[PDB]
């Protein structure tokens, strides 16, 4: 899970989309 | 950063540490960003762009500790957060990935120079300094892609420009770079932003200035092999920076 204390959280790296 | 070294403030002090503050009051790291007048900092739509209320984020500048405080910090609120209103991003790329955040401190007062804040230069239109040149860029993000965690200390290493040509190969990133972002890797592919280095400058010397000639923006992995690193090219942003600022 990924949430809205997570650091940059569309940034390469990220587990987004 | 993966790669690099540690640094401090000193050694870059147009870089400004950007916050989000919580229900609770926990503050959680959010992305870099760079000074580039007294009362402005440009970073990147993608690190706002799901909470874009200028309300929750707080700036720092002179700072050298991602979750401590250094000696010579200063501290923001944010008076407007500008977005790109055409950001978007398929997949992997990020397009328009440019922001602007106007900064006030409590004593409604702007930035002020010292042995840990400066600011950096713009290029002018549609500078960008020759492929191959050797250019910084600086954050608290990831020392390896696989971490969870991030460095307590600021981090910075050099990686140089890569052509378009070379970059919009396949075995790079094709037509996914744009003439509005700019690649940047090491030759031997050992260091490169990562996350949490988003938002955050990338600098060359460009007519004996030092000059923010991109953003840290996004990339496929981190210090991998033919993925360089991509940068929204702030030398094709001006007329938006003039007309927001
Ligand atoms: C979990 C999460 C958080 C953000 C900010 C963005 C995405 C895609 C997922
Ligand atoms: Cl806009």
């Amino acid at each position: 899970a990924c949430s809205r204390y997570e650091v940059d959280c569309r940034g390469r790296x990220s587990a987004c989309g | 950063i993966i790669g690099g070294e540690f640094t401090t403030i000193e050694n870059q002090p147009w870089f400004a540490a950007i916050y989000r503050r919580h229900r609770g009051g926990s503050v959680t790291y959010v992305c870099g960003g760079s000074l580039i007048s007294p009362c402005w900092v440009i970073s990147a739509t993608h690190c706002f762009i799901d909470y874009p209320k200028k309300e929750d984020y707080i700036v720092y500048l002179g700072r050298s500790r991602l979750n401590s405080n250094t000696q010579g910090e200063m501290k923001f609120e944010v008076e407007n957060l500008i977005l790109h209103k055409d950001y978007s991003a398929d997949t992997l790329a990020h397009h328009n990935d440019i922001a602007l955040l106007k900064i006030r401190s409590k004593e409604g007062r702007c930035a002020q120079p010292s042995r840990t804040i400066q600011t950096i230069a713009l290029p002018s239109m549609y500078n960008d300094p020759q492929f191959g040149t050797s250019c910084e860029i600086t954050g608290f993000g990831k020392e390896q892609s696989t971490d969870y965690l991030y460095p307590e200390q600021l981090k910075m290493t050099v990686v140089k420009l890569i052509s378009h040509r070379e970059c919009q190969q396949p075995h790079y990133y094709g037509s996914e770079v744009t003439t509005k972002m700019l690649c940047a890797a090491d030759p031997q592919w050992k260091t490169d932003s990562c996350q949490g280095d988003s938002g955050g400058p990338l600098v060359c010397s460009l007519q004996g200035r030092m000059t923010l000639t991109g953003i840290v923006s996004w990339g496929r992995g981190c210090a991998l092999k033919d993925k360089p690193g991509v940068y929204t090219r702030v030398s094709h942003f001006l007329p938006w920076i003039r007309s927001h600022t």
